């Protein structure tokens, strides 16, 4: 049926009679960059000495 | 601070010092102060 074209699958055996003859079309759902929205969190307590910090 | 004549002014300090004695120069005279500064939260502090 020489008469369309075919995603150029590797489960698929490749045409004998023309060589590396190919095309190439658009597709449908690109990636892109976006925003997804979510969440947060927090904080802790605290002690002293000389030249130190103590945190809970 | 703007000054009017025998008033008095209200000013904000900062120290390390348990006991603080200091001197402040308003214009070209110069005042001293006497503080017994209390503890916060403990040494370490959270301002440069």
């Amino acid at each position: 049926n020489h008469k369309k074209w075919q995603y150029n699958s590797p489960l698929v055996p490749r045409n004998a009679e023309l060589g590396d003859r190919k095309g190439k079309i658009h597709i449908p759902f690109p990636l892109a960059n976006v925003t997804c929205r979510v969440p947060k969190a927090r904080n802790p307590t605290v002690t002293y000495g000389k030249n130190q910090v103590i945190m809970l | 601070i703007e000054v009017e004549g025998n008033s008095q002014l209200q000013i904000s300090f900062s120290t390390a010092l348990a006991s603080a004695e200091f001197r402040v120069q308003v214009c070209s005279t110069q005042v001293h102060c006497a503080a017994e500064c209390h503890p916060p939260k403990d040494h370490i502090v959270n301002y440069p």
